[PDB]
Order: structure tokens, then C-alpha cells, then sequence
């Protein structure tokens, strides 16, 4: 079932740029 | 298309957005607090990020945390749902700074419509009728204030410009309590919204809260999808919402809707919004606009067949409107009932574990909620735990279906306001339709 | 079994610079307060100080791995 | 309307009838066995009467018991639903003679259409094409039998006239085993339905089971409501239905619908019935007609918007059809999945208590079932515990909605065929559509 | 003790005629072969025979009240 779910860690290789300013 | 989006909310709207995403094949990131790890959408989301401790000021109102979750998960949009930061212009511009897509209107649009003093002016400029009132913010010129009150006519209501949720409103009957009422309204506004500005408006005593739903893509197109009738309110907080509004003829419906669409075009609106009007004597009187998906929007979905959240996602993705005005057809009548978790005789929230739960089914019954048997309702957030929308070919069938589906619903372990909904459904005047905004408090009488 | 948990959502880094030395390693202990690791969010490198004097029992998250609020970072004693 | 009616059934259909009765202001009498005192419709019904012991042959098939229950409670109608006594002409005639309206067709029409040979003859008379076959009951003239088989072309199938539920059917490839297959099928029919009459029909290897829904008031009026493609079957039992059938252009729809409506008018049909067919090369070949509301009627209800059971109740009361043929519009696409309490691999029933249960919900998802947390599925009856219908503006939206809803459903304490339904949903060919009636069995790769 | 229950569905009567004496009464005992009540179904007045002889402790139903299958009628101790 979806109640007995174990959190799986995020994929590290995911980049989203944020402006320096 | 959007590669991935962050559902910066919780509860029922989070489930709605997650389910629309799943339908459209969009990857979902469900940001939650440390007490929301148990939410149904959190357990059904692809990726989950704990963004803060239990309190809302530290978890869901934390813009940096939500932006960081979007950044680490590599998302491209953020859906605020309703509540929290949905109508926050700072959130809009701060999300748009960092290269993320804000599923909703522009920051300037939220700023303009976010304060009623400016929204009323814009609507009057656009030809949308507005309630006669102060026509500007209230100052300390008491002589001018009393002259304006005499001109508009008593009774009068003082409404905070940044007010929301029904709070920060005081009804004044005469000059005796005008100054004290203004002072207390300003104090409450300072303590709640960090904005002490207030304005005075005429206090209609027999209106019907009728609101228009409009979809705009921000490219010169805008449509209106029927209306609603939220006249069943308690303390200005809606309880039963239905669409289309009884007694609103197609001529009046089109007359108000086309003007609302033109007004949307005027301000270059984007996404899904909602204009709130007071209906009296066949004349609409604008009061405010909601620059976000509305809590009661499922009623508009069940009569037009148009999924509003998927429309929001498509509009955010850049696609223009795929629905023409002539293609919108109202077929039926939907009635919604908000199921809160509170003491029915004291309207105080009642957190606690839900031991038993059985949602109703049937043909034309929609149950929109995140709860399940064994779900511990947290005390930190609002009391709403679900919505129940029933649809039929006419109002009577919808009401009968609602009455059936309210008995079939079981929620044990917490004090919930289901019996209040059952007794509202059985009320004869409600079955007649067209009741006014003050009817429910009169019925309860206390 | 004291656990120090990340205070913000971001990427977990060991070395303060990409080509520098690690802040700590299993074995070598740490005092009551000192830098222990780095979490970067929206740029703006943030250094996670330590609260308990003791031995670094273990470190559970590698460099470059995203961490969420109250993510178990290290175990001391 | 009908003052009161008796729901001589159990399970999902009993709830469908109870809810339709409640919406119409009709009192309900829920007759149940001794093992069905915890059924949802029994606990929600106005009155409850125990008619016999646990076995079906003593409680739900005991016509005198149901008549007695209708008599003591002062009922004025009896609704059989589907299965049990829905297609029992003896039940119809006895109920009508005793002085209670039978909600369904006349006894004569049940007798006429139940006999598949007479049904095929009447269809040929009325202009409905039929599968080439014996054109009559099988005799002892083996020479004539083999001559006909050679003329039509092998393979051939032997089907019991009074057969039902997918049993009493045998496929013959050549003349070698024709006689033995016929004899054993006759013996099986004697054992099951107490009727050894059998007939031979041509066996189409790549058909698509398409069925038309017809509503006729018995006063010279009859309409057709789209179709349903029940191709996805295993062991001659449907698993996934959908409506309207993919690839059936509106021209063919109007063609077959007009023919079926004319046939209903000619044979004086009354109530709601279904005309099954086999589709191939753009030509339909009648096989049988169901003189009762079908298990998969919700898809038709959801695409056409016509509540079929309420229409049945209105027709039984004598009211003429208020829906014209031009007013029936198909808008969208509905996909239904049957949820059974059985081993997904051994397809054997798995009775037992349901420890937890959390039904799916959301926009455009109907969950029609009678189970709840703590319900003990008895072993004496069929293995179906609910139906799950999902509707969308097209086939792809409906299938995505179905995938979400199946992922969201929890049923523990028994073994349920939910994973099989998920597998069918994930099949690429099913998503493309147009699969033949034998696709599912071949999908198992055995 | 022993509870005799209606074997069918119908109206319960204790007097075989509108104005006559009851088949049995509370108190007075009964034997294995005896009729205790009438369960009318489709104008076919049926009779109920017990299986255990004993003293009729109480009659749990009243005349004219419809009963159902497996409905307790009379308890004999
Ligand atoms: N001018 C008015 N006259 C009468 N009732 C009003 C007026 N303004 C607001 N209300 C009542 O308060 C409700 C909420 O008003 P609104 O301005 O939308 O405040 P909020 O921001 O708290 O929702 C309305 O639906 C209506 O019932
Ligand atoms: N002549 C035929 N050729 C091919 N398949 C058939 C034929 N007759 C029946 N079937 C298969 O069996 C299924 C059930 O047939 P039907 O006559 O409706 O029997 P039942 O009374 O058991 O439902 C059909 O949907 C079809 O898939
Ligand atoms: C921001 O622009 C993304 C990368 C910034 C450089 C930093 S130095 C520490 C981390 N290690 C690495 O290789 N890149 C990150
Ligand atoms: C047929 O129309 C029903 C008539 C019921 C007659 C019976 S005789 C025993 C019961 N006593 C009485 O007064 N009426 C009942
Ligand atoms: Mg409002
Ligand atoms: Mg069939």
C-alpha cells in the first residue's frame, strides 16, 4: 500500500541554476 | 509542458494538484513540514522534501525553503494552491527571479488585485460595478469620514485592505462607535496582515455572494465559466457552495461574465481567478477578487466538465486557451459542503486521530480529502479536512444526493461538522434556494 | 548517540572548497562547537557548527547529496 | 412514483438501487440472507427482512421468500438488479400475478429473448444481422450438422440456449469431436441450468465484443445510448469495459442504434436492456441480448449523463420516456474495472475479513462498492466486491485517471485482483485500443 | 434454554382463528409434538412445531407482528 512507504533519497545529479544577483 | 513542479501546499489542494500532475504526466515534488510526513499526497508524491518544523510560519510560509526544495529537486514550476502564499506577490516575484515558473498570475497583478482599495478602482475603471463606499483609504479626517458615511448611507462596514479569511471586518451602525471600530480594525489588521489600512463600504443586508470563475492565458484571451453561490456562510467563512447560482438567468449570467472577461483582458490577467460579487435586485456589486484557484472550484468543474487545475498547469506551461467561450456549456447543478474538523456546537478545531473513516460513493458524488483511517489530524493548520461535491441534472437531485452521501460518511475519533451539513441540507429555505449571506447565522440564531 | 541534523534544505558538502580538505572524518573527535560540514542552498554557503563535544561516530550523508530539514547528518558519541 | 420497492439482490447493485430509490423519494425494503446482515445497503435500508439461510439457492433465489417479504412490508415493486432472478421469466410472471410491479421487461419478452435461438430468429426477422450458425436447435442429423458446419466454415462453437456466465460453451475445430463436445456440453447444461438445449454458431477469431444500451418504456418508444466495448475478457468473463467503443464512428453508432431501437419497438420491449454484438470488418453480428441492467452500465451513465436505474424505476411506474433520441449526447469516455476478491494468479475466491480499506477518490472517479473496514466477505456468493469507473474527455485521460485511482486503492485482509487491473492498464496495446476479445488470455503467455 | 424461530417470512399469529383459543400460552408446558404459533404467508396459515419439550418460559413476539427467517419467537426452558 501507499501508507507503508519509505522515503527514497533524491537523485543528487539534478541542477537548477539560480541567478547570483 | 512542465518537466516537474513543486506542490507548495498541503491537504486537499495538494492532492488535487498532485492528481492533476499525475494525469498530465508531470513529476511532482511534495514539500512538507516535519509534522506532515503522514499526508496522503506526501506518500503518493514522487519526491518529498521536509522544508521545516511544524508551525506554518517556519514550514509553508518559508519562501527560501520552498525555493531550495525546488532547486535541489530540479523543478521548473511551483504551484501554491490556495492559502499560505497563493496570493503573496513577494512569493510570485521571488519565484520568478530564480528562473522558476509561478503557476498563477504575475507579481504586479497580485499586487494590484491584492489590495481591495486598488482592485475596486481598477474594476470601476473597467466598468465592473462596485459597492458604493469610501472610494479610498480612511484617514483621520473624522468630519470627512462622517460625511462619507452619511452620503453612502448607514449601516457601514470597515474592511481592511489586506484583509482575508473573513477577519478584519467590523459593522458600524452609527457615528457613536465609528472611531473605536476603526481603531480596533486597524489594530487587528496590524496584528494579522501587517497593514493597518482600512476602507469603509456600504453594508448591504440582503445580498447573495455570487462569484465568477474566469480562465485567462495572459495573451489577450479570457473566458468565464458560469458562477457560484456561496451565500451559506458563518462568520464570513463559507460552508456550502453551489453552481450555477439559482435565479441567475442566462441573460444576466452572460452580461456579468462578458464584462468580467473584458476586465480580465484589461489587466492582462493570467491563470485562473475569481471575481466576487454581491447579488441584490438584479445588480452585481464587486467586493474582491481571488487571484488563485478557489476552495469551492470543484462545483464549477462538475457543471462545465473543465478541469481548472489542469488548465492552470497548461497556461503556466505557455499554451494558449484551448477552450472557446461558446464551447463552455453548463449542464447540471453541483452542491459542495466543506467538512471541517471542529466541535459542531462551538466551531473550535478538534485535532486527533481518525480511528474509522469511510468516504461515500455513488453516481455524481465526489469526495475531495486527504484523510484516512489512522491519520492524526495535526493542530497547527486550518481545520478543513475534506470537501464533498454532489452533482445532478438539477438542484433537487444534487441536494438529495448530498443528503444521501452525508449519511454514508463516517468519521470517528474527532469532532467534525458533518451534522451541521446534514441539518443545512434538510433546511427548507435552502432547498428553495436564493438565501442571503446572513441566513445561516439567523438559522442558528446564536 | 547524539545526532546532529541539517537545519536547512540544500546540498551537503564535506570540503568547504571543491579542492580542499574535509572538515572532519570518523575517528578524530570534535569539541563542543566548531564547523562540521557545509550545506549550500541558493548558493550562500552555510557552515553547520557542532553542539556536542565528542567522537565522530559516523557520517551518514556523502558530499553533494541533497539534504532536507532535520536530515541526520552525523552521529557523535 | 412507486411508494416502496424491494431490492431482491446484494452487493454493489443493491447499493445502486438503494441510492437511486433514495434520490427519488422511494422507500426501500432490503431482503437479505442470514449471512448478509452486515451489508452496507442492509444497514442503510429503511426496512430489512431476512429471507433465508446463507446459501444463494435458499435465500436470494427463493421466489416465495421474496414475495412474502414484499407482501408483509406492503411493497409495490420488486427490482432484481442483475444475476439471481433478473432473467427468470418465472419470477417475472409470478411477481406480476401476485400484484407487484416487476421492474424490468415482461415475462413474455424475457422468455423470448432468453432463448438464444428464438432471440436470433427474432433479430433476423427484425433486421438485426446475426452470426451464421445452426439457425435452430441441434438435432440428431449429424450429416446435416456437418454439412452446415462445412458451409459456414470451421471452427464452430456449441453454446447452451439457457447458458450464462460464460459456462456451457465449447469450441469445436473439426468434425472429429463435434458429437462428443455436443454431448458433454448438453450434460453440463443439464447439471447447471437444468436445460440441455444447445445450438451451433460460427466462431469469429478476431471480433470485438460491442454492446448497445437500449431504454424502452413499453409504450412504443425506445432509445439507444452509445455502446460499450467489453473486449478485455478472461474465461468469457469481462474485466475491463469502456464506452464509447473506440473506432466506431458516429455513422455506425446511429446505424446499429436505429436497428436496435426498431427491434425493441417491434418485440414490445420494456425497461432497460443490452444488445450484445461481435464487431469485425465494420459489421456487427448479434450474439445475445441481456434483459436486465448490466454490471457495466455505469460507463454509459457517465458518458451519456442518463441515470439508468432511475430511468428503470420511472418506466416501471408507467411514465413514458422523457428523453428523445436527439437529446442523447455522448461527451467523453469512461473506463471501468471490476475488482474481485480472488487470487490474482490462481483466480480462486479469497473470502475473509477486510482489515483496512481506503477507497480512491478525486475528479471524475466513481467508486461503486459495498465493502468497508471490518466487512467479512462471505464465501457463498460471487467474488466481485466493487467496480471502479473513471471518466475523462478522451481515452488517454480516462486511462491515466484509472491508473491513479488503482494506485490509490487499498484492500487488505484478502487477495484482490488489483495488480492484474494495473497490469492491464499499463499494457501498450490496451492504451492504443481496439484489442480483440482474446487479447487478455494471450497476454498471460500460456 | 431452547429458542424456536420462524422458518419462513410472514405474519405471526397465536390464535388459529380471529376469535378462538391460543395454541399455547406462557407457563403451561408443551411436548415435542405440538403447534405453537401461526406464520401466515400468502394466505397460507402455517404451523410451527417445537423440537424440545419443556416449560414455555416466554413468547418473545406478539400476534399480528410480521417476522423474518430465523426470527426468535418462543423460548422454552
Ligand atoms: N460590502 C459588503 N456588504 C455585505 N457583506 C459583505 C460586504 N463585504 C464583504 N461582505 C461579506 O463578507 C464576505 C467576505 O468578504 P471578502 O471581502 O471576500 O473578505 P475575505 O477577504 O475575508 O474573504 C462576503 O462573502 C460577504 O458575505
Ligand atoms: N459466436 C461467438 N464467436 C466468438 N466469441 C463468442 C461467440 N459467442 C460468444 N463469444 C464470447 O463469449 C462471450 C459471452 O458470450 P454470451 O453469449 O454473452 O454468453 P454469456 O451468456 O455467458 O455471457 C462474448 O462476449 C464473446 O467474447
Ligand atoms: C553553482 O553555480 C553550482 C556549482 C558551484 C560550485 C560548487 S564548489 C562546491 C561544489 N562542488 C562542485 O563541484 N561544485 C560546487
Ligand atoms: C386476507 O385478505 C387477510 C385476512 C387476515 C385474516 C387473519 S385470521 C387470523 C388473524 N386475525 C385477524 O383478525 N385477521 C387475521
Ligand atoms: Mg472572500
Ligand atoms: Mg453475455
Amino acid at each position: 500500500s501507499w501508507i507503508e512507504r519509505i522515503k527514497s533519497n533524491i537523485t543528487p545529479t539534478r541542477k537548477a541554476s539560480i541567478p547570483e544577483g | 509542458m512542465l518537466d516537474k513542479i513543486v506542490i507548495a501546499n498541503r491537504g486537499e489542494i495538494a492532492l488535487r494538484i498532485l492528481r492533476a500532475c499525475k494525469e498530465l504526466g508531470i513529476k511532482t515534488v511534495a514539500v512538507h513540514s516535519s509534522a506532515d510526513r503522514d499526508l496522503k499526497h506526501v506518500l503518493l508524491a514522487d519526491e518529498t522534501v521536509c522544508i521545516g518544523p511544524a508551525p506554518s510560519v517556519k514550514s509553508y510560509l518559508n519562501i527560501p525553503a520552498i525555493i531550495s526544495a525546488a532547486e535541489i529537486t530540479g523543478a521548473v514550476a511551483i504551484h501554491p494552491g490556495y492559502g499560505f502564499l497563493s496570493e503573496n506577490a513577494n512569493f510570485a516575484e521571488q519565484v520568478e527571479r530564480s528562473g522558476f515558473i509561478f503557476i498563477g498570475p504575475k507579481a504586479e497583478t497580485i499586487r494590484l488585485m491584492g489590495d481591495k482599495v486598488s482592485a475596486i478602482a481598477a474594476m470601476k475603471k473597467a466598468g465592473v460595478p462596485c459597492v458604493p463606499g469610501s472610494d479610498g483609504p480612511l484617514g483621520d479626517d473624522m468630519d470627512k469620514n462622517r460625511a462619507i458615511a452619511k452620503r453612502i448611507g448607514y449601516p457601514v462596514i470597515i474592511k481592511a485592505s489586506g484583509g482575508g479569511g473573513g477577519r478584519g471586518m467590523r459593522v458600524v451602525r452609527g457615528d457613536a462607535e465609528l472611531a473605536q471600530s476603526i481603531s480596533m480594525t486597524r489594530a487587528e489588521a496590524k496584528a494579522a496582515f501587517s497593514n493597518d489600512m482600512v476602507y469603509m463600504e456600504k453594508y448591504l443586508e440582503n445580498p447573495r455572494h455570487v462569484e465568477i470563475q474566469v480562465l485567462a492565458d495572459g495573451q489577450g484571451n479570457a473566458i468565464y465559466l458560469a458562477e457560484r453561490d456561496c451565500s451559506m456562510q458563518r462568520r464570513h467563512q463559507k460552508v456550502v457552495e453551489e453552481a450555477p447560482a439559482p435565479g441567475i438567468t442566462p441573460e444576466l449570467r452572460r452580461y456579468i461574465g462578458e464584462r468580467c472577461a473584458k476586465a480580465c483582458v484589461d489587466i492582462g490577467y493570467r491563470g485562473a481567478g475569481t471575481f466576487e460579487f454581491l447579488f441584490e435586485n438584479g445588480e452585481f456589486y464587486f467586493i474582491e477578487m481571488n487571484t488563485r484557484i478557489q476552495v469551492e472550484h470543484p462545483v464549477t468543474e462538475m457543471i462545465t466538465g473543465v478541469d481548472l487545475i489542469k488548465e492552470q498547469l497548461r497556461i503556466a506551461a505557455g499554451q494558449p486557451l484551448s477552450i472557446k467561450q461558446e464551447e463552455v456549456h453548463v449542464r447540471g447543478h453541483a452542491v459542495e459542503c466543506r467538512i471541517n474538523a471542529e466541535d459542531p456546537n462551538t466551531f473550535l478545531p478538534s485535532p486527533g486521530k481518525i480511528t474509522r473513516f469511510h468516504a461515500p460513493g455513488g453516481f455524481g458524488v465526489r469526495w475531495e480529502s486527504h484523510i484516512y483511517a489512522g491519520y492524526t489530524v495535526p493542530p497547527y493548520y486550518d481545520s478543513m479536512i475534506g470537501k464533498l461535491i454532489c452533482y445532478g441534472e438539477n438542484r433537487d437531485v444534487a441536494i438529495a444526493r448530498m443528503k444521501n452521501a452525508l449519511q454514508e460518511l463516517i468519521i470517528d475519533g474527532i469532532k467534525t461538522n458533518v451534522d451541521l451539513q446534514i441539518r443545512i441540507m434538510n433546511d427548507e429555505n435552502f432547498q428553495h434556494g436564493g438565501t442571503n449571506i446572513h441566513y445561516l447565522e439567523k438559522k442558528l440564531g446564536l | 548517540g547524539h545526532i546532529v541534523r541539517s537545519p536547512m534544505v540544500g546540498t551537503f558538502y564535506r570540503t568547504p572548497s571543491p579542492d580542499a580538505k574535509a572538515f572532519i572524518e570518523v575517528g578524530q573527535k570534535v569539541n563542543v562547537g566548531d564547523t562540521l560540514c557545509i550545506v549550500e542552498a541558493m548558493k550562500m554557503m552555510n557552515q553547520i557548527e557542532a553542539d556536542k563535544s565528542g567522537t565522530v561516530k559516523a557520517i551518514l550523508v556523502e558530499s553533494g547529496q541533497p539534504v532536507e530539514f532535520d536530515e541526520p547528518l552525523v552521529v557523535i558519541e
